Order: structure tokens, then sequence, then C-alpha cells
């Protein structure tokens, strides 16, 4: 019955502090834990060990803005001067007798980040792809925040809904989101229209890029 | 510096056995427990098991009947074998350095060094390598379209790794065919579209595909 209980989410504002809680099961309430951080798209990294007396020891190179503490069965991770890079899933983990177990993870959202408009690049099919008897329009969407856009495709002004595939947005190195949308055509379709357009809508603002054969 | 590096096939057919290795450099494996951990796409971390070569091994009770963990001191290496794999075993697999046990029986609990992770996909679909096409038209964007491959991942570099600033490789789209496609773009000076040559280098390890593509306007 060794269980580490974490709330699935937490949130706090830029520059402020946040306290994350891990609760040990009652049969194991005196156990030490470790905190691990997993930033989006990355592997986990160790932050610190928190002992039953409330003392903690940070991993090599982990800054002092991360601290830990103990009250009863609860173990805490405190993060001060929150930055966008602290958006991550935080996992507590412990050492049982012959077993290790992880909590379910807490996803930390850092509020108050500035709005950022997407940058959009639209590419036509390459000659080499046309030589493979395919045609793909590639609409790449970067650097936006918050992380939601919608995409609409047009050919000579008319909506195009067949052949469209679009990814979900995901967080990037620069703390902004990215997505991409693909429009599959035949070579004949591509060559028959005067132009195709990718229209990206973000927070009520629509930008448009166009390509022509 | 102690470093951990997982490796294994990225594709496993259902009901067959997944074999992974954790190669440790910069220090010896002796005295520590070494743990295996996994994470299904978009889910939490799950401990698989651990090994201390000269003391004990054990594994998650949910997985114990299928888990074999061992070590090879001559290679400074840990191994995981997971038999009769299912879709639930699609995950990124990690190794990590765990508790140290001293000769006397005392020990120091730890979980302080993680490996990079290796991605494993369980699927009956055969591996398929990508077709790669150039993407071309202040700054300018050039890119490479990496089409119709399976399973994830592919890596993309530019100019053999000499170009890293302004390189953005986008997350893959998964098509109704069951195949992936992604794009990689480099942002460059407009003036340099004559001062420079741009080549994307695409690696798809499961199909042993390595191709280079020139991207020019
Ligand atoms: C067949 C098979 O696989 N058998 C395995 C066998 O291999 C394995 O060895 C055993 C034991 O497995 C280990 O289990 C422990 C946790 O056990 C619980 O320990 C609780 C105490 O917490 C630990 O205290 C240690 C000492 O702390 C120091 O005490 C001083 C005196 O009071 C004090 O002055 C210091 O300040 C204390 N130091 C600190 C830092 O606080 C400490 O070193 C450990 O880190 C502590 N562990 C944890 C998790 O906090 C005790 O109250 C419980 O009764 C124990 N529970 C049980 C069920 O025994 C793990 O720490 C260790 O990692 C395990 N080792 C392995 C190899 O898994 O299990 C068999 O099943």
């Amino acid at each position: 019955q060794l269980v580490l209980t974490q709330s699935p989410s937490a949130s706090a504002s830029l520059g402020a502090s946040v306290k994350l809680t891990c609760t040990l099961s009652s049969g194991h309430s005196n156990y030490a834990i470790a905190w691990h951080q997993q930033q989006p798209g990355k592997g986990p990294r160790y932050l610190m060990k928190v002992n039953r007396d409330g003392s903690h020891i940070r991993g090599d190179g982990i800054p002092d803005r991360f601290s830990g503490s103990t009250s009863g069965a609860e173990r805490y991770l405190t993060i001060s001067s929150l930055q966008s890079e602290d958006e991550a899933d935080y996992y507590c983990q412990t050492w049982g007798a012959g077993i290790r177990v992880f909590g379910g993870g807490t996803k930390l959202t850092v509020l108050g980040q500035p709005k950022a408009a997407p940058s959009v690049t639209l590419f036509p099919p390459s000659s080499e792809e046309l030589q493979a008897n395919k045609a793909t329009l590639v609409c790449l969407i970067s650097d936006f925040y918050p992380g939601a856009v919608t995409v609409a495709w047009k050919a000579d002004g008319s909506p195009v809904k067949a052949g469209v595939e679009t990814t979900t947005p995901s967080k990037q190195s620069n703390n902004k989101y990215a997505a991409s949308s693909y429009l599959s055509l035949t070579p004949e379709q591509w060559k028959s229209h005067r132009s195709y357009s990718c229209q990206v809508t973000h927070e009520g603002s629509t930008v448009e890029k166009t390509v022509a054969p | 510096q102690v470093q951990l590096q997982e490796s294994g096939p990225g594709l496993v057919k259902p009901s067959e056995t997944l074999s992974l290795t954790c190669t440790v450099s910069g220090g010896s494996i002796s005295g520590y427990y070494w743990s295996w951990i996994r994470q299904p796409p978009g889910k939490g971390l799950e401990w698989i098991g651990y090994i201390h070569y000269s003391r004990s091994t054990n594994s998650n009770p949910a997985l114990k009947s299928r888990v074999t963990i061992s070590s090879d001191t001559s290679k400074n290496q840990l191994s995981l074998r997971l038999s009769s794999v299912t879709a639930a075993d699609t995950a990124v697999y990690y190794c990590a350095r765990d508790t140290y046990y001293y000769d006397s029986g005392d020990y120091e609990d730890a979980f302080d060094i993680w490996g990079q992770g290796t991605m494993v996909t369980v699927s009956s679909a055969s591996t398929k390598g990508p077709s790669v096409f150039p993407l071309a038209p202040g700054t300018a964007a050039l890119g490479c379209l990496v089409k119709d491959y399976f399973p994830e991942p592919v890596t993309v570099s530019w100019n053999s790794g000499a170009l890293t600033s302004g390189v953005h490789t986008f997350p893959a789209v998964l098509q109704s065919s069951g195949l992936y496609s992604l794009s990689s773009v480099v942002t460059v000076p407009s003036s340099s579209l004559g001062t420079q040559t741009y080549i994307c280098n695409v690696n798809h390890k499961p199909s042993n595909t390595k191709v280079d593509k020139k991207a020019e306007p």
C-alpha cells in the first residue's frame, strides 16, 4: 500500500512562489522522498531529497530557489521567483522495501506570461515531391502564447477541408508553442489553382500566408 | 562525469520481447542499485525494477512476471528484458542511479542521475523509413519535410550539426495511415541565400535510414 499522492495540477504567477505537496500513505508517513522535474518534451531531472526531519539536500547544480520541507506525512517542494521554465510536471518518488514508487505527478502552470503572436511559414510542394507524384503544403506555426491556434486552408479563396492534417500545439525551447498543418493535394490540384492559403487564428487575430504554383 | 545512456530497438512487435541496455560512463556501476523507469506518452512515471548485481533484484509487482533485469560489469552496463509486450508497454524507458549499499549493510538512498530515455513503440506495423524533401520559398526560412515514417522518432540536424541557432524541428503529425511526418526549419539571413549552403541530415534509426537533403530556393 505504498502510495505517494500528488494533486494533478497547480498554478501560480510569474515571479511568485508555489508550494507543491506529496502525501505519503499512512503506513509510510516517515519516509524520505525525492523530487524530480520534467520540463515539457524533456527527460526527468533530479531536484532534491527531502528527509523525514524536514531537512533537504539539492542535487548538484540545482538552484536555491528550489527548497523542500516536511510536515507529518506531507512532503513539500517550494519554488520561488517562478519563471516560465518552471512549467513542468513535478514527481515525487520514494524508496520502499524492495520497491520504488512515484507519485502521479503535478503539472505546474505559471500564469502571467505575455501574449505572443504566432509566426507562420507556408511552403509549397517541392519539385522532388512532385516527381514522387505527391504534393504537400506545409504550414508551420511557431512562437505563440497562449498555446492554442486554429488553422483554415483556402484555394482561390474557397475553403479546403479534404486532405488537412494538423498537430496539437506543444511547448518549445523559447517558452512559446508550435504546431504544424499539412495539406495533401495531387500535383494536378496544386497546378490548377492560382494560389493556396493557410490562415492561422490566435486569440482572435488571423494571419494568412499564400503560395502559388 | 557519471552519465547514463539507454539504447534498444525503437520498434517491438506485440507479444515479443523488448531488450534495453543502460550504459554507464564516468564511474563504476558497483555498489549501487540501478533502476528502470518508463513513461507512456503523456502519462506519469512508472518504476519497473532495479538491480544491484551482487545483492538483489526486484521489480514492480504489476510487471514482475515479465521483467528480467541484469548487469554486465565488463561493459559497465545494465539491461532490461520485458517479455510478451503489449500496447501498454509503448513508452520512453529510462535508467537511473538508485541507492548505494555499503559493504557493512548501511546504505544511502538516492535517485540522483537519470539517463536520456529511449523510445519504444509496440506495434504490428512494419518499420518504414522517411522520404525527405526540401522546403524553400529580414530573415528567410528553409526546411526539410520528413514524410511517411514509422515509428517515432527521427532526428534532424543541419549542415552536419554546424548549424544549430534558428533550427526548429516540429513535432510529428500522425496520419490516418498510421505513419508520421514532420518538418524541420532553419531561419537564416535573407542575404545568406547565396553566401551559404543548407543541408538537412535526417536519421531514422529503426529503418536505418540516413539521408541528406539540400534545401535551396
Ligand atoms: C527480497 C528483497 O528484495 N528484500 C528486500 C531487501 O533487499 C531490502 O534491503 C529490504 C529493505 O529495503 C530498504 O527499505 C528502506 C526503507 O525501509 C523503511 O525504513 C524506515 C526508516 O527510513 C529510513 O531510515 C534510514 C535511517 O535514517 C536515519 O536514522 C537515524 C536514526 O534514527 C537518524 O539519526 C538519521 O537522521 C536518519 N537519516 C535520515 C536521512 O533521515 C535512512 O537511511 C533511509 O533513507 C530511510 N528510508 C526512507 C525511505 O526514508 C523504517 O521506519 C521502516 O520501518 C522501513 N520499512 C520497512 C518495510 O522495512 C529503503 O530506504 C531502502 O531503499 C530499501 N532498500 C532496498 C534495496 O530496496 O527490503 C526487503 O524487502
